[PDB]
């Protein structure tokens, strides 16, 4: 998994985030994505992310190409390039007038399969959201950003399940909750969760049973999947395999068109 | 003609709002009551078919934030009668006495309305082609309705290659965000057009105006993306501006000006 810095030319910065930076690059002639992790003095966040990535192999998970370690201290994670950017942007840019129901459901299934794979390998993503899902040149959505990925045990409040923010342990059921939130993002075309509520009301409102409204023009069946992800009693939430089956049941009867 | 068609004695041209090259515009009365704007064509400038295109469209398009056509008079002299907007252009209003009292909550709200209209425009596969504050109208309760050579407000691809699209409209929206946020000012201050074309081409972009929260500027830069397929939709724009003070800046305190 070791790469050579001399063969990597950092072209431009694709995004400067709070926990890391991502840059478009050229490695041995091919476009590639290069990530560095912030606030990681001992480099253990870097190690943890790289390691887990060497263990993931699914067609809907952004693929690790290798690692670059300069003795000076520059630590990078080289990843396959995803030409279409985050799913959030892709949705916002092209929007309702371009993305049909099939496209939206197809994205949901893509993410869902990635998640079923993670659950099947005993991993919890803890950071599933439309922003952390990228789209390739030929429209395949793939989950990315595995920084917080660990086996069955800070978290983005608007995407994290109640028990997760409160309990010290995370589980696939919280991931399922996040999937619910993500779907809402998908059928909302990138809109931000809990639109007309203060970030300081979310958890208390949610725990008081609040649930976002089905997006505009959202298929009732799709919304019921979301809702099913939002049950307050985690154990009652569906399995990712059960989510795939139901999204497939929806597709099979065209309940989304 | 249509039963959009009225007798030209029901109209009552009262106060002259303004003028211009393509006829003038008046406040007034239609039938008994009803306030009305009354646009007219000068027999001299453009033909009947020319100044009765913005009725071909203004008939089909009904939306809360597009200024609504009420009724025409087709056989010249021409009179397009529409709804009255009683604080004049966005520019005057903002740029005039009330202008100085507006703060960010108010300007952001106006902008959310404009986008609500440009999102109805959007849905119908229409294209505005000259979206700027001067072409927005204002009314009671700070309401703002869309309706009716500006290189500085126009997207590169349109300014040069003549590709107007709803995404090239989004570009102007972002320029229009500078208008709301500095309360009337021409974009790219102390630049002539050749610099604006020059510099946007080399990648320049209007900075963040005085006291303008940085979440606003980001969304101007989102409107000013080189590649037009990436600029966000009026539907994204609209929602962002609707939720601004809860989701984006819920810890905003009023300053000197915004």
């Amino acid at each position: 998994w070791a790469l050579n810095m001399k063969e990597l030319k950092l072209l431009q910065t694709i995004g400067k985030g709070e926990f890391g930076d991502v840059m478009l690059g050229d490695y041995r002639g091919n476009k590639v994505a290069v990530k560095c992790i912030k606030n990681d003095a001992t480099a253990q966040a870097f190690l943890a992310e790289a390691s887990v990535m060497t263990q993931l192999r699914h067609s809907n998970l952004v693929q690790l190409l290798g690692v670059i370690v300069e003795e000076k201290g520059g630590l990078y994670i080289v990843t396959e390039y995803m030409a279409k950017g985050s799913l959030v942007d892709y949705l916002r840019s092209r929007g309702r007038s371009v993305l049909g129901g099939d496209c939206l459901l197809k994205f949901s299934l893509d993410v869902c399969e990635a998640m079923e794979y993670l659950e099947g390998n005993n991993f919890v993503h803890r950071d599933l959201a439309a922003r952390n899902v990228l789209v390739s040149e030929d429209n395949v959505a793939k989950v990315s950003d595995f920084g917080l990925t660990k086996e069955a045990s800070k978290l983005p409040v608007k995407w994290t399940a109640p028990e997760a923010l409160r309990e010290k342990k995370f589980s696939t059921k919280s991931d399922v909750w996040s999937f619910g939130i993500l779907l809402w993002e998908i059928y909302s075309f990138g809109r931000v969760p809990y639109p007309r509520i203060p970030l300081k009301d979310v958890v208390p409102r949610v725990e008081k049973g609040y649930k976002m409204d089905a997006p505009d023009g959202c298929p009732p069946a799709v919304y019921e999947v979301m809702k099913n992800c939002w049950h307050l009693d985690a154990a009652m939430r569906p399995s990712f395999l059960q989510l795939r089956e139901q999204l497939e049941h929806i597709k099979t009867h065209e309940l989304h068109l | 003609k249509d039963a959009w068609e009225i007798p030209r004695e029901s109209l009552r041209l009262e106060v002259k709002l303004g003028q211009g090259c393509f006829g003038e515009v008046w406040m007034g009365t239609w039938n008994g009551t009803t306030r009305v704007a009354i646009k007219t064509l000068k027999p001299g400038t453009m033909s009947p078919e020319a100044f009765l295109q913005e009725a071909q469209v203004m008939k089909k398009l009904r939306h809360e934030k597009l200024v609504q056509l009420y009724a025409v008079v087709s056989e010249e002299p021409i009179y397009i009668v529409t709804e009255y907007m009683s604080k004049g252009s966005l520019l005057d209003f903002l740029k005039g006495e009330m202008g100085k009292y507006l703060r960010l909550p108010q300007l952001v709200d106006m902008a959310a309305q404009i986008a609500s209209g440009m999102a109805y425009v959007e849905r119908m596969n229409y294209v505005h082609r000259d979206l700027r504050a001067a072409n927005i109208l204002v009314g009671e309760n700070l309401v703002c309705k869309v309706a009716d050579f500006p290189i500085k407000w126009t997207a590169p691809e349109a300014a040069l290659y003549g590709r107007f699209t709803i995404k090239s409209d989004v570009w102007s929206f972002g320029i229009l965000l500078t208008e709301l946020t500095t309360k009337g000012r021409v974009p790219y201050p102390g630049m002539v057009n050749r610099e604006v074309l020059d510099q946007v081409e080399r990648g320049y972009r209007m900075p963040c105006p005085p006291e303008c929260p940085e979440s606003l500027h980001d969304l101007m830069c989102q409107c000013w993306r080189k590649d037009p397929e990436e600029r966000p939709t009026f539907e994204y724009l609209q929602a962002f501006l609707e939720d601004y003070f809860t989701s984006t800046e819920p810890q905003y305190q009023p300053g000197e000006n915004l």
